[PDB]
């Protein structure tokens, strides 16, 4: 019988993240640094890039 | 130097639409030359574009 590929699985990734691109482009809506610190290149992140 | 300092204040810290790779016209021509207010290409995952 015919099968669906992985493209389900790639566009439902893509919409999963897409949820809150239309509301809620904060990256995962929290933070989380328990392994990657904040970064130190220029005035750390000024003016949180236009927020 | 200080007018590029400000140049790289403000230009290089620019979101958009965070398109992966997308093609939706440039992404709707840059969001009309502004990448304010816009990201709806198809389904474009998180993507800062720095």
């Amino acid at each position: 019988t015919p099968q669906l590929s992985g493209e389900v699985y790639g566009m439902l990734d893509r919409l999963e993240a897409d949820r809150g691109k239309r509301t809620g482009i904060t990256d995962r809506t929290r933070g989380l640094d328990q392994n990657t610190l904040h970064s130190n290149q220029a005035a750390m992140s000024v003016n949180q890039l236009m927020t | 130097l200080m007018r590029n300092i400000m140049d790289n204040i403000y230009r290089t810290n620019q979101g958009r639409s965070v398109v992966l790779d997308g093609q939706v016209n440039l992404e709707d021509l840059l969001t009309n030359e502004a990448a304010g207010i816009v990201r709806v290409k198809s389904m474009n995952s998180i993507t800062p574009l720095e």
